[PDB]
């Protein structure tokens, strides 16, 4: 007769498929490998759609495939990893010199600006030239993360390691310290961080402090987990008594990330992620305002029309749980959570009015944190 | 920073990013009202009492327009988009620059549609929109 | 294409193919109103909310006529046809050429019949018609 | 330590560790009732009497939710886990911070499942859970 | 993937492969209810307890229709097929696209037939169908 | 063949060959209801199920009349014929021409007789008739 | 009305200033030697442009 | 095609920018630091004559 | 592609900002210290705009 494939198409594969669950961001994987068919000087960066469709980068190379392996391995999955061509030369023609690495970093923006979290993986680890990345991601709307495979961060005294020579001075970088042969930045970042939607109520994952990756292994120790992550028991986190990083400890029968991805003494990853969502959302709403209107005039009515955007974004953010609840944290008395002040074009001279650059609008904040540590006393009287 | 007397020349209203322009005549052209009472006093048979406060922070706004105004066209397109089955937020916001009194709402919806009367003279077109969350702004200039 | 000021000389209404002619005096001679509210906001005991949109797109129109108008004769013949048992649609349509505001409905029905008052001066005759589907036209001239 | 007036903003309910969020409208959104009467008076044919007290300390709670609430998803997953054959406790707890009135139960179970009604407006989803041991907390703030 | 507010324009119901179209007015037009209680708590004379869970996963659904709807014709043909002696399954399925809430059943049967009332205005026609296996779908969009 | 809107002017009911004429006011003037449920679902202690369908195809119809109607005289003569001992069928049939919905029964019997109330205003007279075989007609015009 | 000409206020200080002026000349002291030309004298008009916005700034201080 | 169908006889019909406008169908160019050599536009200062050459290139920023 | 900083400029700092609220007067701070770049015999007094922009006088001098 005829097959049923004449009117339908029903197949069957043996693989694992999870729901998509779009989220916020994308990460960057920079290395020196080039694939010659998709990055060969034509694409300093290249996008994708899924891991399975990877053919250009060999499914055995340690850099790209073994890192996208842990990038795409969360229970809900991110999409479109930003694949690498960036610093294809080895660090620098003079290896010890970081100027070539800095120029390489400064020449990979000029092709693409869609990445938010910067990860080096499976190579470039523990290089002295990496100081350029730490100095450069400062004053740059991104997040820099470096996962070592081995170092001496377990001495609460040494000063030569990554997390020692830069500790307490940088507020936008973090270290994923671990043992050998595991890609870690990709394990949680951009795989759990990415699929975080702040457009819903109560979607503030303020911690990122007890979260399970797809599949991985733990490190070992108890007094070595405080040299790393610099976390003291009940006091908090001390800069002199340790080096901040993330190690994925296990306590009960569960394994989970620990320290919540600090950057400096008491700065956590979700604060940066959420505030960057706020900024990127105000950008999108501003652009959507410039495309609907015929014009935005250079008057006071135009200033109020422009300032209408942060007012909506702040109400959106206070609902998610990022902005505080209108009460003084010290005494519990009433205090406004956020204010928005609009400037006047009136006394800004016409000498400056012809610029077509509007004056600055100023907004005020208050952050709402969360809990990392609990105490219970239990007096007994018989 | 002199306290400006009232004037409709200094009130600005923004609906889905665009300004609201052709308004009818009268002292009530944009009015916002809270959805419910703030609270309730309960007095017992003995003279004791108990107050209860609601968690509902919602409001409606009524906009009165002329039959020839671009905002009427914008609202009638939004109405047809809702009738098709596309249901999204469309923020509304308005404020007074003289006192900083007003409020914002990030997600509104059409609730009532006007009546098309032709007759001998031109007449009002009244729209109603509703939100589930309305936060008034504090008048910091009194 | 200058925006014409309003005038009843430039409004046209078509009932079952024929024009509507002898209208009463006033600012409300043909008025169309939607059947229901567009939607409803539901706020819970905790402060969360939910909007719901209706699928009902129906309207009535009220036509006020003089006791001497051919449209009164046409409508009283349609009423008797309905009373006999013959039930069909009879489209109604009206629009304004100055702004392209109006609407159409392909199947209407008589809903209310007027009162025949004689008295000392002549008075209104008000008819009401209803449809299950009314689509407003977009005013493309604002 | 002023006695706060009542408000649903200061009542917290925890089901299996997570908060209860999208509640329906009304004065009865979470209600707990004891399983039986506390005791029974027995009067004889002569006028003498005897009281008897029960040892059963059990209760049910009814939770009314909106069709769009994460607690509805949590409860429908718990229902399917029970239908599969996995039978465990899942504590429930709720309290009022103004008076310290409430109660706790360390092991609950699904007893009734709601009805899925679609219709024209959105409607309630009512869940029922039951425990064998419910201990009320003493309101120490009166 | 914005959470769409509720609307009957986005609910789809499929009966034996065809859509369900002419529904009556009200908030309860398709309602599904489980056949029995999920479980039972048994408390003894000493205070100990035991829970028991049922293995019955069955439900009924009630569909309210207008006297002029093709689904009424489809259901009255199915009723006559059953009365003749032909007894087969006919799946029923319905879901909401805004939240992915609903359920399916691969074999239904007619249980109650409506009453044919003529009267002065048109009235409801209520059908009831029953299955031995009903599996709710998990609302993954909350 | 336009689908006629509903109207009692286009419903015809025939009792023993003659028309039914003087009906009371209301939306329920002739109503037919099936005698029993169509079927029954039986669920066992293990979760398996079994449906059972009945072979009973019977119905009653209730007719509400005014105290001045020839059908009241016809029915009161039929009642006296039954009381004398003469027991025959007397068919009843009614249908709607707009949709072809209705049914027929070739042998009916009087089941309930009305109450004769005099009072200050005139009131209903309700008759009930029963058949052992009722076959609904298929609405082929939907 | 279209929005091309400014709104009657000094852009520097916000004080009142006319947006446009129109000055009409006199034919009176233009000689008849030039009057026979049938070419009218020139009328002078004054302007002020109303621009619009190309770029926006928002500051967002955070206090925790 | 967009400039032509601009009617200044209506109120508030001043498209003072012509600065964010979508054509019917076309394609974008590429780059970030090459879009400032062309169009000579610096970020917040304005537009500088020495640091670029003015032109129009139809960039894309979001999905627009 | 291109950044959003092509058409807007949105920043974020960690500081405290209060509304301006202009008022009546100004005060004078007289001492013997000189900063040599802004008072060096050229300005017996010098005005400012805000505290943060202070660089001429050391952020530690009493």
């Amino acid at each position: 007769k005829l097959p049923y494939s004449r009117v339908t198409n029903v197949t069957l594969t043996r693989t694992d498929n999870f729901p998509t669950r779009r989220g916020f961001g994308t990460q960057l994987i920079l290395t020196h490998t080039a694939v010659s068919g998709q990055v060969d000087a034509t694409k300093r960066t290249k996008l994708y759609a899924s891991l399975a469709e990877v053919e250009a980068d060999y499914p055995a190379n340690t850099s790209v495939y073994k890192a996208a392996l842990s990038a795409f391995s969360q229970n809900p999955r991110p999409i479109r990893l930003k694949v690498g061509y960036a610093a294809t030369p080895t660090g620098g023609d003079d290896a010890a010199k970081k100027a070539d690495f800095i120029t390489s970093l400064g020449a990979i923006l000029n092709y693409d600006q869609a990445f938010y979290q910067i990860t080096l993986d499976a190579a470039l680890r523990d290089q002295p030239y990496l100081d350029g990345l730490v100095e450069w991601v400062e004053a740059q709307p991104k997040i820099a993360m470096i996962d070592s495979n081995a170092a001496g961060h377990e001495d609460p005294a040494n000063t030569t390691v990554i997390a020692a020579r830069h500790k307490g001075t940088v507020e936008r970088t973090a270290v994923f310290y671990h043992t050998d042969s595991t890609e870690y930045l990709a394990a949680s970042m951009a795989a759990y961080m990415s699929t975080r939607v702040f457009d819903d109520a109560n979607s503030a994952y303020t911690l990122k402090f007890k979260k399970a990756p797809g599949v991985r292994a733990i490190d070992k120790g108890s007094a070595v987990v405080t040299a790393i992550t610099g976390f003291v028991e009940q006091t908090g986190q001390s800069e002199s008594a340790g080096h901040c990083a993330n190690t994925l400890i296990d306590i009960g029968d569960q394994e989970f990330l620990v320290e919540g991805s600090t950057l400096t003494q008491n700065v956590f990853l979700d604060e940066i992620h959420a505030t960057d969502w706020i900024i990127a959302r105000t950008e999108e709403e501003m652009l959507s305002l410039f495309l609907n209107n015929d014009r935005v005039p250079f008057t006071d009515q135009g200033m109020q029309q422009l300032a209408s955007v942060p007012r909506a974004i702040m109400q959106l953010a206070a609902r998610a749980g990022i902005v505080a609840l209108d009460l003084n944290p010290l005494t519990g008395a009433y205090e406004p959570a956020y204010t928005i002040t609009v400037p006047s074009v009136f006394d800004i001279p016409e000498s400056q009015r012809k610029a077509r650059i509007a004056p600055a609008i100023q907004v005020r904040f208050r952050y709402a944190g969360a809990v990392h540590y609990s105490v219970i006393n239990y007096t007994m009287t018989f | 920073m002199a306290m400006k007397a009232y004037s409709m020349l200094n009130v600005t209203a923004t609906l889905d990013g665009r300004r609201v322009i052709g308004l009818m005549d009268g002292d009530d052209a944009i009015t916002t009202s809270p959805g419910v009472d703030v609270g309730t006093m309960l007095v017992g048979a003995d003279g004791s009492w108990l107050f209860s406060q609601t968690a509902d922070k919602s409001a409606t706004v009524v906009i009165k327009l002329k039959p020839n105004s671009p905002t009427h066209r914008q609202l009638t397109e939004k109405w047809m988009a809702q009738r098709a089955g596309r249901l999204v937020g469309f923020p509304f916001d308005f404020i007074d620059s003289a006192s900083n009194e007003g409020g914002t709402g990030a997600e509104f919806f059409i609730q009532k549609a006007p009546d098309d009367s032709k007759g001998n003279n031109a007449v009002v077109r009244e729209w109603t929109i509703v939100t589930g969350e309305w936060t008034p702004t504090i008048p910091t200039l009194l």
